[PDB]
């Protein structure tokens, strides 16, 4: 069966969800963290059939201010009036650069996991990534960091929980792997369109030639993905450092002087002894920015996983069609 | 008293544990399925036949040193321990690959070798990773015996990178592991002295302060050097023959002293030779086509005064180093210019970051795995 | 891949087409709709892929074969030096 882990299945994404995504596309604020909205599905067999989506639309420009309660309330009113009601089993971005998990995004998905275990956060990475394998992406978050929910703060809770240890690399679900029977209208669709409608077919299929010979998109990628892996390398390798300097080096110093101190006072305290040792801000622990760290450079991976892939057949693709 | 005693002590335990083996090891599948079925360890085997093998050529060379001449060791050795062990049935495992170890070790000691074309044409068995590297490491000392060099760079290469999957781990490398990288990298040197300018492949095996260092003593032993020699031939023939051990100094005692000039004669002749050729290999084929002013100062280069000059120049040429078209009429000389490439190791590398990849998230997994 | 099997599929639905185009001239009569109609189409393709034939361009695709391969060893390199940052952190 589909089941996962605590009561999760797998998860069954409509073809008309996904267009419904693609006509809210990733324009109109291309560089803009917009969160595009929600998902909405249902308990079916085996699975979680996701049969709609409706986006959330904030102040954007370059900026994107947060927006009204009341519009969610209207739309989640307005749609079970034409169908079912609001059983919300997620939510999805695209949105900017190829896939990236901004900090807030995983707090926001703790709360909304805390809420509801049954959910899955869809990732929607596809000519900004090079489309290029793995272009959704649909994942949940591990029971054992839900259970001790809340919360992670800076050290005190981290440092208590992360030491029972938090699996953080995840389970992703699988979506397509059979028809869902309403591919019928779609069917009837095909053999027209093809048809006498030749036309359209051809020029879709065209586009691809004049994308990929103006599109300086191997390198272009690899700029951003170098860009993207220095920023989170370099603040995680200061990040470290500084803990370091705190956990090794404030002790080791403390340690050289209260063992030249010698170290009991029989008839008093203990004056100086007594100042010695207070906690520094980190005195072990910081996994909040860590585990944050970890699954960016595991998006990062990715990237260059995917990269290689499109590499490794350009190259044979390339080779094969010259030599004769 | 004591040193010569415990060789007595092992020489009783090796030769009663052989009455033991030649004894029970054709029929006795009873006392092996039981030995099969009710342990939940099973290294200790491996480690044990590579130990006996160690202990027995210390004991061994020890032996020899002192009784010079007509004396029992390698007989016995050869004959009962060593031929016995060979002839019979390899124990289901890489068993049979441990007992063909030693007896090629012991083989290789004793400088008759041949038989490498019998011992690997009955070696059909799957190279699991230290029975490639203890192969490798023998099969690397018969083609520098051979004088392969350009074959027996490539097989110390590999066990002097160690990068051979090995997975030990119960201390199998064992209590000489330095002392056996450095005996690869010694004969990898004196390799690298034969042919080099050719590799482009010494990087894999040797880390730069190492290429370094060689390539100082290189360069000076091909253009003055006497004393390079002189380092390079007491560092090496001391890890040519492998003796394991030696006994103490002292005013007394010859022996160990015939031995040793036993060693020397032999590895001295066939070097000398070898290092006159490393030499006359040293200049550069600098253009392919020379003529006779060309080949005039090539000559001066080669000798002079003066008299006799082109003679001992077609000897010079004819040991390998130059396949040539020579025309009378024309008085031009037409040789070829032997060429290498470079972006090889690369390709291996690359494989290699993988495993290296793999091997680290299957050690934090099983790490993992006790804290589930 | 799925792309090129799609392709590959194609190319052999090409083969296919061109022997049946071919063989209805040889048979009796054919082609006339084929004919420097198919022979543009074949050339579209050509002038395409593979661009130009020497030697040059060759050893220039193969030099920028082995830069691409390059790029992938380094990226498989920068991938285990994350992995080697990794190792050491979750221990």
């Amino acid at each position: 069966g589909g089941s996962g882990d605590s009561a999760v299945k797998q998860v069954q994404i409509d073809g008309l969800v996904v267009l419904k995504i693609i006509k809210h596309y990733q324009e109109e604020g291309q560089g803009t963290e917009v969160v595009q909205g929600v998902l909405l599905g249902l308990v079916v067999e085996d699975r979680l059939e996701i049969t709609n989506c409706f986006p959330f639309p904030q102040h954007t420009e370059d900026d994107a201010d947060f927006d009204e309660v009341q519009y969610q309330m209207e739309m989640m009113r307005s749609l079970r009036h034409v169908n079912i009601d609001h059983l919300h089993v997620g939510w999805y971005q695209s949105t900017y650069y190829g896939s990236f998990v901004t900090r807030a995004l995983l707090d926001s998905q703790f709360s909304y996991q805390h809420a509801i275990e049954e959910s899955v956060v869809l990732i929607y990475d596809p000519i900004k990534t090079a489309q290029g394998s793995l272009s959704l992406k649909a994942y949940r978050l591990t029971p054992k960091l839900m259970e001790v929910c809340k919360e992670k703060d800076f050290s005190p809770e981290a440092l208590k929980k992360a030491n029972i240890t938090f699996e953080h690399m995840f389970e992703e679900v699988p979506i397509v792997i059979k028809n869902s029977h309403l591919i019928n209208v779609l069917m009837w669709e095909l053999e027209k369109k093809s048809a006498v409608a030749d036309k359209h077919e051809l020029l879709s299929l065209a586009s691809s030639n004049h994308l990929g010979k103006n599109l300086q998109l191997l390198m272009d990628r690899v700029d951003e993905m170098s860009q993207d892996i220095v920023k989170y390398n370099t603040y995680m390798r200061n990040t470290s450092k500084q803990q370091q300097q705190k956990h090794q080096y404030q002790q080791r110093r403390q340690q050289e002087n209260m063992q030249r101190q010698s170290r009991g006072e029989p008839p008093l305290p203990e004056e100086d002894l007594s100042k010695l040792f207070k906690p520094p801000q980190p005195p072990a622990r910081m996994d909040s920015l860590l585990i944050a760290g970890q699954i960016n450079t595991y998006c990062q991976n990715i990237k260059e996983f995917t990269a290689q892939n499109l590499g490794k057949l350009f190259m044979a693709q390339a080779l094969q069609e010259y030599n004769n | 008293q004591w040193l010569w005693d415990i060789i007595d002590e092992f020489i009783y335990q090796f030769q009663s544990f052989s009455q033991y083996r030649c004894k029970t090891a054709k029929k006795s599948e009873e006392e092996i399925d039981f030995l099969r079925s009710n342990p939940k360890i099973w290294n200790v085997h491996s480690v044990l036949n590579v130990l006996h093998s160690l202990v027995d050529k210390s004991n061994i060379n020890r032996q020899l040193e002192v009784y010079t001449s007509g004396g029992d060791p390698e007989s016995v050795a050869g004959e009962y321990g060593r031929h016995s062990l060979y002839k019979m049935l390899g124990y289901f495992s890489l068993v049979g690959l441990l007992r063909l170890h030693s007896l090629l070790g012991d083989y290789y000691q004793a400088i008759k070798v041949l038989e490498n074309i019998e011992l690997n044409k009955k070696s059909m068995y799957s190279r699991v990773p230290e029975c490639q590297v203890t192969t490798y490491y023998y099969v690397g000392f018969a083609y520098l015996m051979m004088r392969r060099y350009q074959d027996a760079i490539r097989v110390f290469a590999n066990i002097l990178l160690y990068i051979q999957r090995t997975k030990s781990m119960f201390q199998r490398t064992t209590y000489k592991y330095e002392m056996i990288n450095k005996q690869n990298e010694q004969m990898h040197a004196l390799l690298a002295i034969a042919l080099t300018m050719y590799p482009m492949r010494i990087d894999e095996s040797i880390h730069l302060q190492l290429r370094e260092k060689y390539g100082d003593k290189m360069l000076r032993m091909q253009k003055g050097d006497p004393q390079v020699y002189e380092e390079l031939f007491s560092y090496s023939c001391p890890k040519f023959l492998s003796p394991v051990v030696p006994n103490y100094d002292s005013v007394h005692p010859n022996y160990h002293k015939e031995p040793f000039l036993q060693q020397l004669k032999v590895f001295s002749d066939e070097v000398q030779q070898q290092a006159q050729l490393s030499t006359i290999r040293s200049f550069l084929k600098l253009y392919t086509t020379m003529p006779v002013a060309k080949l005039a100062g090539f000559l001066d280069l080669t000798e002079q005064e003066f008299r006799i000059q082109l003679l001992v120049f077609k000897h010079k040429m004819k040991n390998l180093v130059w396949t040539s078209g020579i025309s009378a009429l024309d008085g031009e000389f037409q040789s070829a210019s032997e060429v290498d490439f470079y972006i090889d190791k690369d390709m291996i590398h690359i494989a290699d970051t993988k495993v290296a990849r793999r091997y680290g998230d299957f050690f934090i997994r099983q790490i993992h795995k006790f804290e589930e | 891949s799925d792309l090129q099997q799609v392709g590959g599929a194609s190319a052999r639905i090409q083969d296919a087409l061109s022997t049946v185009l071919q063989y209805a001239e040889d048979v009796l009569s054919g082609k006339v709709s084929a004919d420097n109609t198919v022979g543009r189409f074949l050339m579209s393709l050509v002038n395409q892929v593979p661009k130009i034939v020497p030697d040059d361009f060759e050893t220039m695709l193969n030099s920028n074969i082995n830069d691409l391969l390059m790029v992938t060893y380094l990226a498989n390199l920068t991938q285990s030096q994350i992995a080697l940052n990794e190792k050491l952190v979750n221990l």
